[PDB]
């Protein structure tokens, strides 16, 4: 639902949703992309879940 | 300037991004499932 949406808020204010209580698989987000840039920092998206 | 003991050259015809997609330590549909390189690659990748 976080990245089926269609409006997307501006920069200038973002939309902050938060997510608890459930399984996160993120090969959801990963087949629902096509990719651009992954750089993530705290945490290697390989082993993600 | 070089001397290498073997060279091994493995050739295929991608997509544009799956060429960033290719590096060590990627991944992607492409870099988990297709081609993998070794986490300590001694060469590199040509797109043209
Ligand atoms: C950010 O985008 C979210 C997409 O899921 C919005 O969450 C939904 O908001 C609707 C109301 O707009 C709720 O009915 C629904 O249950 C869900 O929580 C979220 O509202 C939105 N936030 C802002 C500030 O636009
Ligand atoms: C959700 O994603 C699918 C596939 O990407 C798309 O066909 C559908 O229109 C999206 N839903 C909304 C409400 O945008």
């Amino acid at each position: 639902e976080v990245f089926n949406a269609t409006r997307f808020a501006s920069v200038y204010a973002w939309n902050r949703t938060r997510i608890s209580n459930c399984v996160a698989d993120y090969s959801v987000l990963y087949n629902f992309a096509p990719f651009f840039a992954f750089k993530c920092y705290g945490v290697s998206p390989t082993k993600l879940n | 300037d070089l001397c290498f003991t073997n060279v091994y050259a493995d050739s295929f015809v991608i997509k544009g991004n799956e060429v960033s997609q290719i590096a060590p330590g990627q991944t992607g549909n492409i870099a988990d499932y297709n081609y993998k390189l070794p986490d300590d690659f001694t060469g590199c990748v040509i797109a043209w």
